[PDB]
């Protein structure tokens, strides 16, 4: 599908509000598996279960192992631009 | 069944 840029805004006491699966060791993309109620991803919209995350704030998430992607995603602060796509 | 993380 089309690659979309999706902006999420959050404060430092909040998480992104997503669960993810996948990564290089699993041969599958970093995929959103859950959007959690009331948290930034749910409020801001634009991110959906089944979306693959290709990059966040210009940080390429391709070929990352699961834990490396989790670390990168968890570190982004404030204004967080996702590059996402459903395939 | 994949390992899942929450962020
Ligand atoms: C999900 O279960 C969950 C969401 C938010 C938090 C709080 N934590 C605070 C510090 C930065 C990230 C979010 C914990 C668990």
């Amino acid at each position: 599908g089309p690659i979309r840029k999706v902006l999420l805004l959050k404060e430092d006491h909040e998480g992104l509000g997503i669960s993810i699966t996948g990564g290089k060791e699993h041969g599958v993309p970093i995929l959103i598996s859950e959007i959690h109620p009331g948290q930034p991803a749910d409020r801001c919209g634009g991110l959906h279960v089944g979306d693959a995350i290709l990059a966040v704030n210009g940080v390429n998430l391709r070929d990352t192992k699961h834990k490396e992607a989790v670390t990168i995603l968890s570190q982004q602060r404030g204004e967080i631009e996702f590059e996402v796509v459903y395939v | 069944r994949l390992p899942t993380s929450k962020i």
